[PDB]
RNA sequence: GAGCUACCUAAAAACAAUUUUAUGAAUCAACUCGUCUAUGUGGCAAAAUAGUGAGAAGAUUUUUAGGUAGAGGUGAAAAGCCU
């Protein structure tokens, strides 16, 4: 019964896998967002070309 | 190529020889040490009696460390442990050639390896028939107290009670500033002192247009031969050749020292009671106890001190 | 280490100093070749616009082994002639004062306790 | 004034020194042969061996598991350390890592280098130094002496 | 097996021969005077002869707040408050003028040091002078008293809230606001607990010492 | 502080040609038994060492292709096999890295 | 030569949270400024950096274009500014 740490990429590392995990964190906030208007706000609050 | 090459003992030795060589040398050291274990049965020089004005030889010991000690008055005295290791007299110069009024003997200690020594040093020790010693020192000894070269020396040369003097190189602290080296006060940290906190003040007088020789300036501190005088001998451990010397002794732990009979005026004639040339256990005149104590010292396992 | 300007506790019963009012007495002079004053060392104390000689009976600085280190700097007021000002000293007083060079028997008689 | 201070001063401070060694160690625990400047490789060597000591303790031990996490940034290597590195070294009690000095770097930095590895690795064997054979002139003479002495003994 | 802390040598370049000599002297004294087992936080009564007095001894009772020293120089400090006056005395284990050492209450506390009691309320350091010894069970684990003391106003002799001390026996919440506690963590130094070269392993030494110590018996 | 006089080439030639400022010759250079290239006694031979590292890179590249991911390190023992070699019974259950080239002489 | 800077005209823009109230009031960011100490001193800098400080809905700050030119211009006057 060895409670190994999960085999996942680091959150704060400067790597593609680490970047992808940070992306999942952002998407989590949308999933747990209570209302639709808050869902839309989180998705589109940042403007890129 | 056709040029000078660098080499060491291990460069060529094979795997099997490597262990054999490191073992053969160890066997030889034991045999050589045993050969000199009996001074009095090896054509000893005449043992003249003591008379006033005599000066004995002294030992070279390794500084093991420090430990506390108590006297029957209840006071605690910090005492240091000095171990005599393979202390053998090496060379005997005569009065005239020594350039001093007194004769001089060389007393080496602390046997060391043979693989990293200059050929000249090994040749000298081979003739003497003893393993090489880490350090050499010279003791001024009167003609009456001369000891034949190669005579082993032990901690029984001293006894409890005798004041003794120890000298060794001080711990090297490297290049240091004027404040730490000589205890200069220095300058204040605040109130406007700009880039001047630990610097020396005015070097000298302006008019002389120069700095006096010997001025106290930043430089390397420590690693200088120094001596401590009037250090009582509290106890002598015959089995391990450990002498208990009062107070602090110069040098780092495991540093070789030069123990010698004290030169202070009060201790002028303290050698008379002790063995005049030295103590030879091989003589077996008397069997000494393992631990020798001084009268004031409170030995362990005795009843607890009561200040009645 | 009692020095100049140190606020000190007058562990005594003298009305002049034992009463709990005014700023804590401050040390003005230490009767030693060195500035630092330890147990059994006289000091000059300024109390209520007056200069009174006192005696140190304890201090907060660590001492030699088997010695009592107090949690406050304690001092005892002593008259110029040597007789202590206070008539009683209930807080424990270290017994080392007996063998220290000086006159301390008077204080020991006043001090009922001993540590 | 740094007598008895075993540690070096590396990185931007004490914590940085710990985090640079965690990266060489993780690379070593992952590749089993890593290169670095002699000073930094030698600094890690003490840390490299002590991981095997914790690995020997076993998975169940909580302290070994916790330590194996701080000192292994990548988390796919804790299973390896416990289940292949540790079993290999059970017989031995020391000398887990082999360190040798590679020539100076050809970078215009010209820094001293060393290669550190784990013994028994699958990678091609390092060009280790070779001592002379017993048949060589000097070696053969010593063997003759050994035989003579063995007979005398 | 309770090995007295002083027996374990500290690491360094000192030769073992120095420790061997000290142990032999220490063991000899233990035969004359038995040093009972005690840990920081236990209440002790120590009888010592007074050099100033003529054929008269003295006793001091207090809680052991610190254990320090190695070999024959081992010392321990036990504290108590008398007549509202706090007193601390540093005692040497092997001083020849100690007649007896008594463990009034054998117990362990959450912390390896109780120096912070200076900033605690007076009650937490006051102990009755004549308190009688409590019964003790050898075939048990030493009782661990988990009392968390209450502190006096914030200005303390030392910054006990700071992470370096690692005090686990103070009720910080009553005395310190949560914002202050977060500020203390700026000095945490988390890396120290996970560097494998700061650990001094004495498993073999402790086993080796125990045999020799038991061998003397 | 600024120079009070120009320093002559004779004085300059005394300072920069001092023995303390010259290159000290190296006495620890030897010839590698295998390849014959030069090496220092206390250092490995770069020419021989380069062969080992070049093979190491090829083996490591092959390993990377098989795993195909960052966190794919296998707990089980690793092993490298070259063409013409088949795993033994004792080598069962060990990751195998296949190399097209023949077994190098130094590799055993 | 008023793209710096003093002043003015025109067209514009910025000011979160908190408490007062209904404001050249308060705490304090963005932002404006430049009391103090320290470092720097051929400096990162021909006036900066690190801290510490003052104002921050107003006589506020900022942007864009234009106007006033040396016997002069501008000036909440320091004989201050006008590359
Ligand atoms: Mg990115
Ligand atoms: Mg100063
Ligand atoms: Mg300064
Ligand atoms: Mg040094
Ligand atoms: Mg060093
Ligand atoms: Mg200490
Ligand atoms: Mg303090
Ligand atoms: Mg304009
Ligand atoms: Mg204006
Ligand atoms: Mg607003
Ligand atoms: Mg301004
Ligand atoms: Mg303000
Ligand atoms: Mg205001
Ligand atoms: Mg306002
Ligand atoms: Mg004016
Ligand atoms: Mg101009
Ligand atoms: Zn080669």
């Amino acid at each position: 019964v060895a409670r190994y740490p999960p085999i996942v990429a680091s959150m704060t590392a400067d790597s593609k896998a680490a970047r992808q995990r940070r992306v999942q964190r952002w998407q989590a906030t949308v999933h747990a967002a209570p209302s639709v208007d808050e869902k839309i706000r989180i998705l589109t609050k940042m403007q890129f070309k | 190529l056709h040029s000078k090459s660098s080499t060491w003992w291990d460069e060529h030795l094979s795997e099997e020889n490597l262990s054999f060589v490191k073992q053969l040398v160890s066997d030889e050291n034991k045999t050589q040490l045993t050969s000199k274990l009996n001074p009095l049965k090896d054509e000893p020089w005449p043992l003249h009696p003591w008379e006033p004005g005599s000066f004995r030889v002294g030992l070279i010991a390794l500084k093991l460390g420090m430990m506390p000690l108590w006297t029957k008055d209840g006071q605690k005295h910090a005492v240091t442990l000095l171990q005599v290791q393979d202390c053998h007299v090496l060379k005997y110069t005569p009065k005239e050639d020594h350039n001093g009024k007194i004769a001089a003997l060389t007393v080496g200690g602390k046997t060391v390896s043979r693989f990293y020594k200059p050929d000249s040093r090994l040749e000298f020790y081979r003739d003497l028939g003893l393993p090489p010693k880490q350090i050499h020192k010279i003791f001024h000894v009167t003609d009456n107290a001369v000891i034949k070269p190669g005579t082993p020396l032990y901690a029984a040369h001293f006894r409890p009670g005798q004041y003794v003097d120890v000298t060794a190189k001080t711990i090297g602290k490297g290049f240091q500033g004027v404040m730490k080296r000589w205890g200069f006060k220095g300058q204040p940290a605040s109130h406007g002192q700009t880039k001047t906190h630990r610097r020396p003040g005015a070097i000298s007088t302006g008019d002389i247009a120069r700095v006096w020789p010997g001025t106290k300036m930043p430089g390397r501190m420590g690693n200088q031969n120094r001596t401590v005088y009037g250090l009582k001998v509290w106890r002598v451990n015959t089995k391990h050749n450990i002498i208990y010397v009062n107070g602090s002794v110069p040098g780092h732990k495991n540093c070789l020292v030069k123990i010698k009979d004290s030169t202070l005026p009060a201790y002028k004639d303290s050698c008379k009671n002790l063995p005049f040339p030295t103590y030879f256990p091989d003589g077996d005149e008397e069997e000494l106890p393992e631990d020798l104590f001084d009268e004031s010292v409170w030995q362990p396992s005795e009843p607890s001190i009561t200040f009645a | 280490a009692v020095q100049k300007m140190t606020r000190v506790r007058v562990v005594d019963n003298s009305a002049l100093g034992s009463t709990p009012y005014h700023r804590p007495p401050r040390c003005i002079h230490v009767y030693n070749k060195s500035g630092v004053g330890k147990v059994g060392d006289q000091i000059l104390l300024a109390i209520r616009g007056q200069k009174k000689k006192a005696l140190i009976v304890g201090h907060r600085m660590p001492g030699s082994r088997m010695t009592p280190k107090f949690d406050s700097n304690n001092v005892v007021l002593i008259e110029d002639n040597g007789n202590p000002v206070g008539t009683r000293i209930k807080i424990p007083i270290p017994t080392s004062l007996r063998r220290r060079e000086g006159e301390y028997s008077k204080v020991l008689a006043i001090a009922q306790n001993f540590v | 004034i740094s007598h008895g201070r075993v540690y070096r001063r590396l990185g931007l401070g004490p914590e940085s020194r710990i985090h640079l060694l965690r990266n060489l160690l993780t690379g070593l625990v992952r590749h089993e042969r890593i290169e670095a400047t002699w000073a930094r490789a030698d600094e890690m060597r003490g840390y490299a061996e002590k991981l095997i000591d914790y690995g020997k303790l076993g998975d169940t031990n909580e302290r070994a598991m916790r330590m194996a996490d701080f000192w292994l940034t990548e988390k796919d290597l804790i299973p390896k350390l416990f289940k292949v590195l540790a079993p290999r070294f059970q017989g031995q009690n020391g000398n887990y890592t082999r360190m040798l000095q590679i020539p100076n770097r050809k970078e215009q930095d010209r820094a001293k280098m060393a290669v550190i590895e784990y013994k028994g690795n699958y990678l091609p064997p390092l060009p280790l130094p070779h001592r002379d054979s017993n048949l060589t002139l000097l070696n053969q003479l010593l063997l003759g002496l050994q035989q003579d002495l063995h007979h005398n003994q | 097996r309770f090995l007295s802390p002083e027996f374990i040598p500290p690491r360094g370049r000192t030769n073992p021969l120095k420790f061997k000599i000290e142990r032999k002297d220490m063991l000899d004294r233990r035969k004359v005077l038995p040093i009972p087992e005690f840990y920081v936080g236990s209440i002790l009564r120590v009888t010592t002869a007074d050099p100033y007095a003529s054929g008269k001894t003295s006793q001091f009772l207090g809680i052991c707040i610190k254990r320090s020293g190695n070999g024959l120089g081992a010392t321990f400090t036990l504290r108590n408050t008398i007549e509202g006056q706090g007193v601390e005395i540093c005692f040497e284990l092997y001083n020849p003028r100690i007649q007896e050492i008594q463990v009034v209450k054998l117990e362990k506390r959450l912390d390896d040091n109780l120096l912070y009691l200076r900033d605690a309320l007076p009650e937490y350091s006051t102990f009755d002078v004549n308190m009688k010894p409590v019964p003790q069970e050898a075939c048990q684990e030493v009782p661990v008293n988990k009392l968390k003391v209450k502190m006096k106003p914030k200005p303390w002799s030392k910054r006990w809230e700071r992470p370096n001390f690692n005090i686990k026996g103070i009720r910080f919440d009553l005395a310190l606001t949560e914002e202050q506690m977060k500020e203390a963590q700026k000095w945490n130094k988390p890396w120290i607990e996970f560097d494998m070269m700061r650990e001094y392993d004495t498993s073999k030494i402790e086993a080796a010492l125990w045999e020799e110590i038991e061998a003397s018996k | 502080a600024a120079p009070k006089n120009r320093r002559t080439i004779e004085v300059n030639r005394c300072r920069r040609r001092n023995p303390q400022k010259l290159i000290k010759i190296k006495n620890n250079i030897d010839i590698c038994p295998e390849c014959g290239h030069l090496k220092q006694k206390h250092v490995l031979c770069g020419y021989c060492y380069e062969k080992v590292r070049q093979e190491t890179t090829k083996i490591r590249q092959q390993i990377g292709a098989q795993e195909g991911g960052p966190f794919r390190a296998p707990s089980v023992e690793t092993m490298v096999l070259y063409t013409g070699e088949k795993p033994s019974e004792k080598d069962q259950g060990k990751r195998i890295v296949e190399r097209n080239i023949k077994r190098p002489s130094w590799f055993t």
